[PDB]
């Protein structure tokens, strides 16, 4: 009784915890009060009770410092015990850990543990381990002494004291800079799905063993280098105490012949020894390439030798492997049939949401000026992984030790705590990052839960409305679709002038379905067919079932009709390896993998009509240039970031750019943004953008649809009735 | 409790003041 | 298996296939069992190095060396059974070969039964809707789905009440259910492994799922069901039965379905061949895969085996016009041939369908292949209400629904058409019934509705050129 299963917490304090109010009814504590943790080993945490919409009834959301003390780690269960008769402490002695306490001196206490306690009101246990950060570094201390026992609430009115030398870690406690879960920014969703995989088989293994079912035995992620794929194999292992065991293929492959099988064989055999045990195999195209791909014996033996070791995992008791590449097909496909690599999560790039997380991460120690704005630099760093991220965080730290602190100090090994934590770091020193960063994963594909809301979108009010009947009814009222018979659509295809919003419709849609949206463009369908290499069509299919919920949209889909000679060609039809292979993908895709197609295209009438079939895109929407509601809405909507000035009248300007599309008004209200805000920059050397700032923009903005595209457009809708 | 109150006001000050 | 005997060194790989070989005739009777084979055995063109040709030379030897090992029984097991090395299937050695394949909607359920059987099921599990939902998987597939709906019901019970020691108490296992909510999560974290394969099973469609064209029905069964339910009566009177029949007409009038209708009346497996097929094999200059497609077909009989869309090589080619040669390619070259080579007895029966017959090599309508021809053409007043029947039988449908008031007005409409009105006025009154949340059946205001927007697809430029057709054959 009263027992709840540990997991991770939003909330990062070290004496917080989060229950699901059902669980806070039958323990019979409100919000706020102090209860007690019991964990392992005879330990015990104090901490306080809040409450979320996150945590579920059977769960505990504690942070890291909290599951160290009690010697429990993600996935145990502890008992919680409410203890109303919390008092005040009078005198508490805190003293650091040497593990943290390396090249820093000066008054610890002032800088940090002061900061900590003062005003903050934090219940203490004797024996408690946490961490305060500040200054660029992370120091850890202990509760060595209490007047009060075993716990207290300190207050600043207390007395707190620091003398003697720093605390040797003990074998019976983690360090708490060690790699875990919290230091993995973007990818949280493949996070949770590995999760799910790896810490039960790991963290319970008598459940496993009593219980007729079988655990994975191998993981394959794959993405771009530098993304965080050894980082959540490493976490993994770190999180769940399963011994990690490092392989890389060109390592194992730069041994001579016969080492290379040696050396692979005994990694295996020493995870067994050391079990529960992770094996991570770094580069696996590079140990294990397609056998159809190579030419030599040893390139044919070293794949034979990982196949039978992968194998062999049914008799390694609590064994499993875990495999990174950048392809998830430029491995051998044995390693992927049933058993060995059943499993396979892509990890993919961070969008802007997990680059803001990532900086956020790599920041935790940082102190940073007003003037830094995360948010600003992760919407910059387009192309960049994790691995970017991180160096971008540690220059902007650099810049500012060399501005400041290299007039202060020498030299030397150690710095004094109150200068460090006297520095901060500014938005120029990460704009000096940015300048010397050049992001790694450019061209890759990046996968994002889109930004754009329907306010975003001027005109198109029933388009709006149709996608959300089309997207969103099928699933939030399957029964009314059984009861009629429905056979619900898996996608539309929009055509029309460019410019229009076709984009923002896709996105949007994605937006309130909290679904992943993938772009595919033109040229990467123009690509498969010239190259020969159509089953990349697969892996664009593959890759939205994977990222389900998610809205797979196929820009420029006349680029097949065309590249077969769209206004002319040959005497056949529109059929293609290229479009044969991404017909027969949508036809084996279900319509409960939450997987839903949109197409674009700027020339509807030579689309192959296969594709408006039942089954595909059978839905056609047509997009025009927005009318004169529509202009005006489009204007405003731009210009809500911006103050606008009475003298602006916006449905004039509407009136008379009728040939211009959302593109074309959308630069006419940025350009005029950019007019004012360089006024209001001089004017130092203004408040709202003024009339003449328009009129100046209306110099350089040009419609970009002329007249003769806009009546081929009229006629094709027109002819379709 | 009322020591314990005092003590979630300053918890909730601190994640609010750094997470908002 | 074969990453076992091919990972050992020169010497060993041989060494230890023998020593397995000789441990089964010490054990006699005994059965080895050799998985991957192509690994070890594969096709020779693929393998040059001495060491792979000496290990299948040594595998060759010891398969017939079972001559002398009295009561041993080898068996093997490949994906493929072209991929290994021919020599393996001379009489005797590997000779006899089963066709495991896929199961189908029936087999998936008895093996989702079977690794249930220890499971504790909830009264809302409905193990026949998954195997139907369960389209492309493997019995593999089917144990995992297993596997993870059990696991999520765990963690939601099994950790709630925090049953943390070496053993398990029988008591919480026999109250821990399996909901159908976590199997229907477990479908939805799977992922298929035999999705993209070729599915050889008997169709579902029936011939009440056919509106109109009681003649043409009452065709199929005279040249699919006599020949094999009279076979004495073709031999008194000399006849020689059709092996293939070729549709033609307007697209979108049941040609698929009527293929579909007579295997499944005959219980015949149904194999689908699609334009996509039929292209990649032209453009690949692939044709090699037209042999395997009818040996397939053999394998599988009694069969129908329906090529759709026989005009997409023609258009491929330029259709109307297209270069200075004849109608003759690479792949119509293997399915002619395959035709002629085509055994009366071994119950296999072609269906084409085209619609674009004007541009079909005429050869393949020589006797013996597509001698037979059909004409489909546009639904008559009568046919149009039967299809709106049909394609309303599986939704409530208003009484104040005139559905030959609708028929007489789309004269013009296929069958595929006349769906599209269905699906619409479907589409329009489960908007209404949501709206009425925030209905209990279609009402004729849906009909008229959709009926705005539907067409024909068929232009009549289309429908006199498959008249001039028809008449010419008479
Ligand atoms: N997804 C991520 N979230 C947070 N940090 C990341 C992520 N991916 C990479 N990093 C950071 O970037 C660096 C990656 O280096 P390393 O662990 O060697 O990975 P790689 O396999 O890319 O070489 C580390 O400092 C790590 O903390
Ligand atoms: N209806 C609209 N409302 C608001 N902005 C629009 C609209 N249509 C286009 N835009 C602007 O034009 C830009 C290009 O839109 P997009 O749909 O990507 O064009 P395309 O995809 O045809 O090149 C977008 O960034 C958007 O800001
Ligand atoms: N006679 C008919 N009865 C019922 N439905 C029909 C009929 N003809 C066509 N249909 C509808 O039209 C659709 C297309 O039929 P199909 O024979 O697959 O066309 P095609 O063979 O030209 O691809 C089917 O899904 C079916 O619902």
């Amino acid at each position: 009784p009263n027992r709840l299963i540990v997991d991770e917490a939003i909330n990062e304090d070290n004496s917080v915890v989060s229950l699901s109010q059902p669980k806070m009814d039958e323990l019979q504590l409100f919000r706020g009060d102090t209860v007690l943790l019991k964990g392992k080993k005879r330990r015990e945490a104090v901490c306080i009770v809040l409450s979320d919409d996150t945590c579920s009834d059977e769960k505990i959301r504690m942070n890291r410092v909290v599951r160290n003390n009690l010697r429990v780690r993600l996935g145990d269960v502890i008992s919680i015990q409410p203890c109303p008769d919390v008092k005040y402490g009078k005198r508490i002695h805190v003293l650091p850990i040497d593990d943290t306490v390396e090249g820093i001196t000066g008054n610890l206490f002032e800088v940090y543990l002061k900061p900590y306690f003062l005003e903050a009101y934090r219940p203490i246990r004797k024996g408690d381990i946490f961490l305060v950060r500040g200054g660029m570094r992370a120091v850890e201390f202990k509760v060595v002494e209490t007047d009060p026992s075993p716990y207290c609430i300190v207050a600043p009115d207390t007395v707190i004291h620091c003398e003697g030398e720093p605390i040797k870690r003990e074998d019976e406690e983690e360090s708490l800079n060690e790699v875990g879960y919290d230091d993995i920014g973007g990818c949280r969703k493949q996070l949770a799905q590995i999760k799910e995989m790896v810490e039960l088989p790991l963290r319970h293994p008598a459940l496993f063993k009593a219980i007729g079912v079988k655990p994975p035995r191998g993981i394959l992620l794959y993405g771009p280098p530098g993304t965080g794929k050894t980082l959540i194999a490493r976490a993994v292992a770190n999180e769940t105490g399963a011994f990690f065991f490092l392989i890389n293929g060109p390592e194992i492959m730069s041994k001579l012949a016969g080492e290379s099988e040696s050396n692979l064989r005994k990694a295996f055999e020493e995870a067994e020894k050391n079990a529960p045990a992770i094996i991570f195999i770094d580069e696996l195209d590079a140990i294990a390439p397609k056998r159809e791909k190579t030419h030599g014996e040893v390139e044919r033996r070293i794949v034979s030798q990982l196949l039978t070791l992968m194998d062999g995992l049914k008799q390694r008791a609590h064994v499993i492997v875990m495999a990174a590449t950048n392809r998830p097909n430029s491995i051998d496909p044995a390693l992927r049939r049933f058993g060995r690599f059943d499993r396979e999560v892509d990890i993919g790039i961070p969008d802007a949401t997990g680059r803001l997380e990532i900086l956020q991460i790599h920041t935790k120690n940082m102190k940073l000026a007003d003037d830094v704005d995360l948010e600003q630099v992760a919407n910059e760093t387009h192309g960049h992984v994790g691995a970017d991220l991180a160096a971008l965080c540690s220059e902007a730290a650099l810049q500012a030790i060399r501005k400041k602190m290299d007039l202060i100090d020498l030299e030397d090994e150690t710095i004094d705590a109150e200068v460090m934590n006297s520095l901060a770091v500014t938005m120029d020193d990460f704009r000096w990052a940015l300048s010397q960063s050049n992001p790694s994963a450019l061209r890759e594909t990046v996968v994002e839960v889109p930004q754009v809301t329907w306010e975003d979108i001027g005109g198109l009010e029933d388009v709006k409305r149709e996608l959300q009947e089309l997207v969103q009814y099928p699933v939030e009222h399957p029964d009314k679709f059984l009861k009629f018979g429905m056979t619900p659509s898996k996608g539309v295809l929009f055509y029309g002038p460019p410019g229009c919003g076709k984009t923002l419709l896709a996105k949007a849609i994605a937006n309130e379905c909290q679904a992943n949206f993938i772009s595919i463009k033109g040229p990467e369908l123009l690509t498969m067919w010239f190259g020969e290499s159509e089953a990349n069509v697969r892996e664009i299919f593959d890759k939205a079932r994977q990222a389900a919920p998610c809205v797979l949209f196929f820009d420029e889909l006349d680029s097949i009709a065309k590249a077969r000679g769209g206004n002319i060609g040959d005497g056949g039809g529109a059929a293609d390896r290229v479009i044969n292979q991404i017909l027969t993908e949508m036809d084996g895709m279900s319509t409960k993998k939450n997987v839903f197609i949109i197409g674009a295209t700027n020339r509807p009438d030579i689309i192959d009509p296969a594709i408006l079939r039942p089954g595909r895109l059978d839905q056609l929407i047509y997009i025009p240039l927005p009318d004169e509601k529509s202009r005006v809405a489009i204007l405003k909507a731009n210009l809500r970031k911006s103050p606008v000035a009475k003298d602006v009248d916006l449905e004039f300007l509407a009136k008379m750019t009728n040939g211009f599309s959302g593109a074309d008004l959308t630069e006419i209200c940025q350009r005029a943004c950019k007019l004012a805000i360089r006024e209001s920059i001089e004017s130092e050397i203004v408040p709202e953008i003024r009339r003449d700032h328009f009129e100046e923009a209306m110099r350089f903005a040009r419609r970009s649809v002329s007249d003769n595209d806009i009546r081929k457009y009229e006629m094709f809708a027109q002819t379709l009735q | 409790t009322n020591e314990a109150q005092m003590a979630a006001a300053a918890a909730l000050a601190r994640l609010e003041q750094k997470q908002s």
